[PDB]
């Protein structure tokens, strides 16, 4: 295990033959040394004789307690599971490194001495926020933007996949990225393409669930979010619909607008605090960019500000080519009449028509979609 | 030539490492055990020494002593209160009242005094580790640094120039300006160079869920701070901890004002804090309370304004001293294009213009690579700008 | 099994015998709320809405392949609306009954809360019990509901990979609900 | 072999070392002479990558291969190329194994290529205090104007520029006249755990001399700030009256200007302990100056006082320290009748071999004659303590260090043919000649003779010393045996041994590195905070202070002040209150001045080892924490060739730099041009630090044309024929 | 006058003048002038205090905003 990290010649040289044959002698001499322990001092079997001695030391009932402090001369104040806490001692088979205040431990039943530590069963909120698998298809599913698809790779993908271009420049990557525009243009759609592509851990939270019903439970939820994001990996924190923290007032929140405010002060800390930040990239998205606090959008917290426009009428035709790719489309239809139907139909409307017109065909058990399917589709989707 | 011959002689000896380390004992990936050849000290001896002679000594809390006799009144977590006595191994000296002690399970007598409870959410806000911002990175505001550095560290590094002159130096200082100006940046340089404990407090951490729970956290801060010989408290974003008392009708934000009042009492009056120096940093000072803006608490009122011209030209030299540039560019021309800009924006210009070199192919930025960055950062992100409604501090 | 009772001796705390099957916490949740279990046989005169609700829910469970032949995304959310007392709850209870779906409804109550989680800082912790009874249906009554549904719809938009999970909202007066829900 | 450099000039050029070596492996010269002249006409850009491919193969080899391939390595920057400035530092590679005259014939080749001053200056910069000295008699030739008056400027004026390091540049960065506050950093144990004001031990005052002593290197001169060492100089502790006086030599280090003047204001006390510590400190101050201070002036006047204690003792240690870089035979014969006295002051006689072994590493077999006579006259007619064993054979390995020839093993092991307690010295001169190479056939005869044998308290000191000679051969195979040793000892000795591991085998890590990396920095306090109170527990408390042995200060105050917290009540102050603060004050000696780790340029030695290795032999084990080891525990290692490489040294000394510090390089054979190293994010211009794996390059089309390998005093000429 | 007791003050001070150029202060701010004036003399290295050291200490306690304002009168 991690015996030698040198692999650098990478050929059929004698140097690769020399190094590993040196290591061959460092292993056998270490083998033959430790072999002569049991030859002259048998004294045990050591596969079980030390083990069963430990297993007979530790009692068969094993109570579970809680750490709250350590005094490093192998005795610490531990809390029992009722609430009455003791001043028991710690053993030597305890590996006194995995002990934090709040870690669940194993105790003796007789004198309650700290026998072993317990691996924690965590968590019912990490698995909530952590995206399990890659969501959907690739960047080729998008179509039409092609100017900011370069931009997001520039700040997320390319700092991760090519860590040589910023070094030859002598620069650090831009920190924050926000995404804004009208509703239904592809803000949430682009973030799935990033989570398809990346090898980082990807955390998502919606801005509406940042507000809590108790006092101070809001800023506690933010502090432990960035704790989770930092403790894993190079990671990507995606916060969607963050204007919703300030627009909608809910009667669950006992603190009024001045509990929204204290949460945003904590969020204002966690992006550009004084603490050592680490490798965490922040992506944000909204559709009401003018409402939120300008102190949160200052450079240093969010560097890149990407606008999404409405789909142009030659980018619209590309979107119909995507959502009607794998459907058995009858040759009656003409897509170019469908394009200029609404003058500002978003990319969401195109999928809203193409999914609905397929639903009309299954009412009549058909397999191909005709023209009058689309004729009654935009009446159903748009006009109400 | 010897393609497989260097491979299989490599591969078996990498296996022969594993094939005999399984015959020593590091294996059986545990549920909380030790490495096997590390606990051998307590294998026979301290097994029957740290367990069989040694006892459990359940820990308690003492109410009071009484005269003429030991006769201590003790208290435990949920059970009763007892009348106890000492052991032979401790003097009756350091068994002073209101102190946690360990107590056997049969006779109920006191074994050893204990260090008190530290309330661990205050334990996590001691910094333990220093950041890497030097005063050489806070260029452009030298006069503000000098007027700050003479309060925080010069009575600590030389506590004799003041005493022989007979003056008591100031204690409190707040740092205020528009955002992105250098307040949190200049606070990191102080924790770089200093040597006392540097306990940081973000003002959004004192909002608690119960009533008066936020005010007890202020004390446990100032209890462990008085134990130290010198400590340096840092308050950040204190517009959340208290603006002003305005109580009207339905008592709203009454809870946060009591936390703001307990902080006021720990700063002045009645056997003061001693050698504790505080340091606030806010974004809008006009909301703050007049009894907190009073000197004797917040003596120094250092301003962080925008850089003038030579503040700006110095900041370009800081954030572009470490990047591959064309030799023949002038920074003084660039700082005339950013009239009311912050130091955080100037760093974003320098990082953006290095990206344009990465956009096409090249390895060193040009002067026109800078100018394509200025009109994007200064003039195309000017819809947001964050400054002009904070210059008036509203 | 995990989450199963046992007997236990007390001198050495040795495992004694398996003690049977106590309860699922999801079973206790619906037992508290007591939805009026219904069927198609007690539906009075709603023949066209039955044909509508089968196309969106009944078909993408028994025949998921039938949309791959048309190559569209399968639907996820249904909105039911009308004046109160016209059969919103019983129709949703009927559809989950006739294709063997765990009809879960949430009200945001707090007696319910102890079976989901200790604090449940999100609403999204409901999905752990939902992806264990995998062909399930989340139901919601009639502004805390309109924020609850947007949190549910965004998870099942591609970020959730488990299929066969649908949501149904029932409220009156659609012209006052959120425009973010009217995209 | 020409066909490989014929078709493409690809990385198949390094296949020609795979062709020239496999052909006639032992007679490599007959193939290399056919390939030297072929390479002299081959290319002048395809020199340097085959050059580093040779030193990659020359980093470790068979002895007859390391003999032959390193002298064929020499003329390729001389015959083919004339880069010619990497001669002196990289034929210190070739000085000891092949022939001591061969690099002296290359010292002649230095004095041949006399064009003109710039590369001429920088090559001979290192000849004084960077890998050896003893050269200051070869530059008084017939051209004594400036090019042969460089020698005086080589001797002490650039050493005064290395004083000017701490005079101007280190006062400017951080350093006040008294930092003093690491003692103040021992702050909160009075309030951590109730009350304080309890530790009243007198041995804490021995560590309280290092509130003064360790913090005041590099011109930390103190005027009435030595009052802790003044009032305790007249209070008690005779061996601390030696300590507070010898601590003043560390305070004025690398000095000739005022070091003798500061001693005399505290010298005149008429005490055996105060003077012989102050006069021992006089050899500390001029260490590396080797000018006219006292060849026989002051410390010879100290030594002739002798009928008694440390006047007899503390005078020979200072001169062997100050003249360790010398090879002067005369005062070696002034101090040879110290060995030839046969006066029964035994602790004087043990450091006698320790003083003379520091001077020479080659000839004068009459030293080896003089040592072994009193060895047989005293150690044969007894079977007693390691004061014989830790001291008297140790100067012999210093007199025969650094040659893998196995002739000195034939000479010395057949010389003390004796009983096995006198044949303790079997392994001393055996492997002290074998410092850095690859000779794993020695490593098997370093274990397999006496592996364990269960040895009922018989040669446990020998098998500790048998492992003591396993502590070299790991510092310079250039990381290759370094990972291959920490895999061994963590399973063999400290894990499943009886006495070699639990008492002594941690001292490899104080010899493998003062670098500091968390593989072994976290593997040691597993055996430390678990004290193992059952054994002679100062053995693990010996591993306390010399695990803090690693310089270049770190976050490791966390590891030590937490052990300083448990070290107050438990791990008692009666025998360790000196020691935990000796551990604490060691890493931050000053902020700077820590390059004591025997790797110069890239990897050559610069010993160094002669000044360091006696103390790692001195801690075996007990009884020298109070009386006898206080001569050694303060001022043993003093070859601190200080720190930095950021220096301009253009004639005016007006440039600063254009520098760029990085993680160490990884290139063996890659695409052209080869990327050097990868930690670009730091970029400096001035006297800032060196650090652990640092390769520093430049820019600005300055071309840095001086020496191009490394070597920390580049002349830094400039040239701009690139518009 | 009370908080000026432990400082070395030259007899060039006019507390009648100093109380009149300090309007609208409280007992904290009048205490805070004496400490800042006791520090300005340490900047220039002076030992005793003069009148202008108090006058410079007032301008720090008021905490004004310096903005290039000399285009009056
Ligand atoms: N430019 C586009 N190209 C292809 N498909 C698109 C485009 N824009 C939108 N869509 C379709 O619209 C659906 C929803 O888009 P999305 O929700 O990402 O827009 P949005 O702006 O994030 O919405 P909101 O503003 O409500 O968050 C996506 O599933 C996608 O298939
Ligand atoms: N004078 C300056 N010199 C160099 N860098 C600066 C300067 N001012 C700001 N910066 C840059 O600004 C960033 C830090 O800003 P800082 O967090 O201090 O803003 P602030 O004044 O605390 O306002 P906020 O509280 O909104 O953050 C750093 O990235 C730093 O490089
Ligand atoms: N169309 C219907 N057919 C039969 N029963 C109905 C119908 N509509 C309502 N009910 C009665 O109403 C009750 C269910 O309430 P419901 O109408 O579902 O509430 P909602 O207002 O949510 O739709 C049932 O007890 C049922 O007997
Ligand atoms: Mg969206
Ligand atoms: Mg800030």
């Amino acid at each position: 295990a991690s015996k030698l990290p040198l692999v650098t010649p990478h050929t059929q040289c004698r140097l690769k033959l020399l190094k590993l044959e040196r290591i061959k002698d460092y292993l056998l001499m270490e083998e033959e040394f430790i072999r002569n322990q049991e030859q002259m001092k048998p004294l045990e079997e050591k596969q079980e004789e030390e083990r069963s001695k430990v297993d007979d030391l530790r009692g068969t009932p094993m109570s579970v307690g809680t750490l709250e402090e350590i005094i490093d001369d192998n005795h610490a104040i531990v809390s029992t599971s009722v609430g009455s806490e003791h001043y028991v001692s710690i053993l030597s088979f305890v590996d006194k490194d995995l002990l934090e205040p709040g870690c669940s431990v194993l105790l003796n039943h007789k004198v309650h001495a700290v026998i072993g530590v317990l691996m924690d069963d965590t968590d019912p909120l990490v698995t909530v926020m952590k995206v399990e698998k890659a969501p959907q298809e690739t960047y080729a599913d998008i179509g039409g933007l092609d100017n900011q698809i370069q931009e997001i790779k520039e700040s997320v993908e390319l700092p991760l996949t090519h860590p040589e271009y910023y070094e030859e420049m002598g620069i650090k990557p831009p920190k924050g990225v926000i995404l804004y525009g009208p509703p239904g243009t592809g803000k949430t759609l682009l973030a799935k393409a990033v989570a398809n592509q990346t090898s980082a851990t990807f955390l998502r939270v919606v801005g509406s669930e940042l507000i809590q019903k108790y006092l101070g439970d809001g800023p506690k939820l933010v502090r432990e979010l960035f704790r989770v994001a930092e403790e894993h990996a190079p990671s990507i924190v995606f916060i969607d619909e963050i204007d919703a923290i300030g627009t909608k007032r809910y009667d669950s929140n006992s603190g009024g607008e001045r509990e929204i405010q204290r949460t945003m002060l904590e969020l204002l800390n966690q992006l550009d605090g004084f603490d050592s930040r680490g490798d965490v990239k922040v992506i944000m998205a909204t559709n009401r960019i003018e409402t939120l606090d300008p102190a949160l959008i200052r450079p240093g917290r969010i560097d890149r500000k990407i606008e999404f426009p409405l789909p142009d009428e030659k980018t619209k035709k590309r979107i119909f080519q995507i959502h009607t790719s794998r459907m058995t489309l009858a040759d009656d239809v003409t897509l170019d009449d469908l394009i200029m139907a609404k003058d500002d139909l978003s990319g969401a409307d195109i999928k809203a028509i193409c999914t609905e017109a397929g639903l009309m065909a299954l009412r009549e058990r058909r397999m191909k979609v005709t023209n009058e399917d689309f004729k009654k589709s935009k009446e159903n989707v748009l006009y109400k | 030539t010897y393609s497989r011959q260097i491979k299989q002689v490599e591969d078996d000896i990498q296996q022969l490492l594993k094939k005999i380390n399984e015959l020593t004992g590091i294996k059986e990936s545990d549920t909380g055990l030790a490495p096997p050849a590390l606990w051998d000290l307590a294998a026979d001896k301290q097994t029957l020494q740290s367990e069989q002679p040694l006892q459990v000594a359940r820990c308690t809390k003492i109410i009071n002593a009484d005269s003429e006799d030991p006769k201590y009144i003790i208290n435990v977590k949920q059970f009763a209160k007892f009348v106890v006595d000492l052991s032979d191994q401790v003097a009756p000296t350091d068994i002073e009242e209101g102190m946690r002690v360990g107590v056997d399970r049969n006779k109920y007598q006191i074994h050893i005094p204990l260090p008190p409870k530290i309330d661990p959410t205050v334990t996590m806000m001691q910094v333990e580790e220093k950041p890497d911002v030097t005063y050489s990175d806070v260029g452009g505001c030298k006069e503000q640094i000098e007027k700050l550095r003479e309060v925080v560290e010069t009575p600590l590094l030389h506590p004799e120039r003041f005493v022989n002159l007979g003056i008591e130096p100031p204690k409190g200082v707040l740092l205020f300006g528009p955002p992105g100006t250098g307040k949190t940046l200049c606070a990191r340089a102080v924790a770089n160079r200093t040597d006392a404990c540097f306990i940081r407090v973000i003002g959004s951490e004192l909002v608690q869920k119960y009533v008066g729970e936020g005010a007890r956290m202020v004390r446990e801060l100032f209890e462990m701070a008085r134990t130290k010989k010198a400590c340096l408290i840092f308050f950040d974003e204190i517009d959340a901890i208290g603006g002003a008392r305005f109580d009207d009708g339905a008592g709203g934000d009454n809870e946060v004002q009591r936390t703001m009042l307990e902080l006021i009492n720990q700063l002045d009056g009645f056997d003061p804090r001693g050698n504790i120096k505080v340091l606030m940093a806010t974004n809008r000072p006009d909301t703050l309370d007049p009894a907190l803006m009073r000197p004797g608490r917040l003596d120094r009122k250092i301003e962080f304004s925008l850089p003038d011209l030579e503040g700006r030209t110095h900041i370009f030299k800081i954030h572009a001293r470490s990047m591959s540039v064309e030799r023949d560019i002038r920074f003084e021309l660039l700082a005339r294009l950013c009239p009311n800009s912050t130091g955080a924006e100037i760093r974003s210009v320098c990082t953006e213009a290095g990206m344009f070199a990465i956009r096409a192919r090249r390895k060193i930025a040009t002067e026109k690579d800078f100018l394509e960055a200025v009109n994007k950062v200064i003039k195309s992100y000017a819809k947001f700008s964050a400054t002009p409604r904070y210059m008036t501090y509203n | 099994t995990p989450n199963c009772r046992v007997a236990l001796r007390n001198d050495s705390y040795t495992l004694h015998k398996i003690l049977p099957n106590k309860v699922d916490p999801l079973v206790s949740l619906m037992m508290v709320e007591k939805v009026p279990d219904s069927t198609y046989e007690m539906i009075g005169g709603l023949d066209k809405q039955i044909k509508e609700i089968k196309e969106v829910i009944e078909l993408p469970v028994k025949h998921p392949e039938l949309f791959e032949a048309l190559g569209i995304a399968q639907p996820k959310g249904v909105l039911l609306y009308g004046p109160p007392g016209t059969g919103k709850t019983l129709l949703a209870r009927a559809v989950a009954h006739h294709t063997d779906c765990t009809f879960i409804r949430v009200s945001g109550s707090e007696l319910v809360q102890k079976f989901i989680g200790e604090g449940a800082r999100m609403v999204r912790e409901l999905f752990v019990m939902a992806r264990e009874h995998a062909p399930s249906i989340i139901f919601m009554d009639e502004s805390e509901v309109q924020r609850t549904m947007l949190e549910l719809l965004n998870q099942l938009d591609g970020f959730e990979a488990t299929k066969n999970i649908k949501v149904i909202m029932a409220t009156n007066r659609i012209d006052i609900l959120d425009s973010a829900l009217l995209r | 072999a020409k066909e490989w450099q014929e078709l493409d000039d690809a990385e198949k050029v390094q296949r020609e070392p795979l062709l020239t070596l496999v052909k006639e492996i032992v007679p490599y010269n007959m193939a290399h002479n056919a390939e030297h002249e072929a390479c002299d006409l081959l290319m002048e850009i395809e020199q340097v990558d085959m050059l580093e491919k040779d030193i990659d193969e020359n980093a470790y080899a068979k002895v007859c291969l390391y003999l032959t391939s390193c002298v064929n390595y020499v003329p390729e920057p001389e015959n083919s190329a004339l880069l010619r400035c990497a001669l002196g530092v990289f034929r210190k590679f070739s000085r000891f194994p092949e022939a001591l005259r061969l690099a002296l014939m290359l010292n002649d080749m230095e004095l041949v290529e006399d064009i003109f001053t710039s590369c001429k200056d920088v090559v001979v910069q290192k000849q004084m205090a960077f890998m050896l000295g003893r050269h200051g008699v070869f530059l008084e030739l017939s051209e004594d104007v400036e090019e042969y008056e460089d020698l005086t400027e080589i001797m002490s004026n650039v050493q005064l520029n290395s004083n000017f390091l701490a005079l101007a540049r280190e006062l400017d960065i951080m350093e006040p006249k008294v930092p003093d506050d690491i003692y103040k950093t021992h702050l909160e144990n009075n309030r951590f755990g109730g009350s304080g004001s309890q530790v009243d031990s007198a041995r804490m005052n021995l560590a309280s001399s290092f509130v003064n002593g360790f913090v005041n290197a590099a011109f930390g001169q103190d005027k009435l700030l030595t009052d802790d060492g003044n009032k305790w100089l007249y209070k008690n502790k005779d061996h601390g009256m030696l300590s507070a006086a010898a601590s003043l030599g560390m305070i004025l280090l690398w000095d000739v200007d005022g070091g003798l003047t500061q001693i005399d204001k505290y010298l005149y006390s008429s005490e055996d302990y105060i003077k012989s510590g102050a006069l021992l400190a006089c050899g500390i101050v001029n260490s590396g100056v080797r000018n006219e201070c006292d060849p026989a002036l002051a410390l010879l006047s100290d030594y002739v006082l002798h009928n008694s204690n440390t006047m007899r003792l503390g005078s020979i240690f200072g001169l062997g320290l100050a003249y360790a870089g010398s090879n002067r035979e005369d005062v070696l014969t002034l101090l040879l009748p110290v060995m030839g006295d046969s006066k029964s002051s035994m602790e004087v006689a043990g450091v006698t071999a320790l003083a003379c072994g520091m001077i020479a590493v080659g000839s004068c077999n009459g030293d080896v004659t003089s040592t072994i006579l009193q060895t047989i006259m005293e150690k044969s007619e007894t079977e007693l303590k390691d004061t014989y064993a830790r001291w008297l054979p140790l100067g012999l390995g210093l007199n025969h260090l650094g040659k893998g020839e196995a002739i000195e093993a034939i000479l010395a092991a057949l010389e003390v043919v004796s009983e096995p307690f006198r044949s303790f010295a079997n392994t001393l001169v055996d492997v002290c000649a074998y410092a850095g190479s690859g000779n794993v056939l020695k490593v098997q005869q370093l274990l397999h003779i006496c592996s364990e044998h269960f040895d009922s308290k018989e040669k446990e000191e020998d098998k500790d010393k048998k492992e003591k000679k396993d502590k070299d051969k790991k510092e310079a195979p250039a990381d290759m045996g370094a990972h291959q040793g920490v895999a061994v000892l963590g399973i063999a000795l400290i894990a499943m041994g009886e006495e070699i591991g639990a008492e002594m085998a941690l001292r490899t890590f104080g010899h493998l590195l003062r670098y500091g990396e968390p593989t072994l920095r976290r593997a040691v306090p597993l055996a430390l905070a678990l004290i193992s109170v059952s054994n002679p527990r100062l053995n693990i408390l010996d591993t306390l202070s010399k695990f803090s042995h690693d310089a270049d200060p770190e976050v490791s105050y966390n590891s030590i002040f937490a052990m300083g917290m448990v070290g107050s009540g438990t791990n008692n102050a009666r025998l360790a209150a000196m020691l935990r603060q000796l551990a604490q004050y060691h890493a931050k000696d000053p902020n700077n001045l820590f390059m004591v780790r025997l790797a110069q340029g890239l990897t050559h030695l610069g010993k160094g080892t002669l000044t360091l290795c006696p103390y790692h032999s001195d801690r075996q084990l007990m009884s020298q924490v109070a009386v006898a080891g206080l001569l050694t525990v303060l001022v043993s290692f003093l070859d601190v060739r200080n720190i930095i490489l950021g220096k301009s040294h253009y004639v005016l000394y007006g440039l600063v730099a254009a520098m760029q510090p990085r993680m160490l390089v990884t290139f063996d054979e890659e695409l052209r041009p080869l990327p050097v190293s990868v930690r670009v994010g730091q970029a400096v211009d001035v006297v800032g630090q060196a650090g652990k794996p640092k390769t520093i390059t430049g820019f600005q089309t300055h071309t840095t044309p001086v020496l191009l390998a490394h070597g920390e005093r580049a002349e830094l000429a400039t040239e701009e024929f690139l518009p | 006058q009370i908080h000026s007791r432990k400082m070395n003050v030259s007899p060039d001070v006019n507390y009648e003048e100093l109380a009149r150029c300090t309007d609208d202060f409280n007992g904290a701010q009048c205490k805070a002038v004496c400490v800042e004036a006791g520090m300005i003399a340490l900047r220039r290295g002076a030992t005793e205090l003069t009148h202008e050291d108090y006058m410079e200490g007032i301008l720090e306690v008021q905490a004004k905003k310096k903005a290039n304002l000399q285009y009056y009168a």
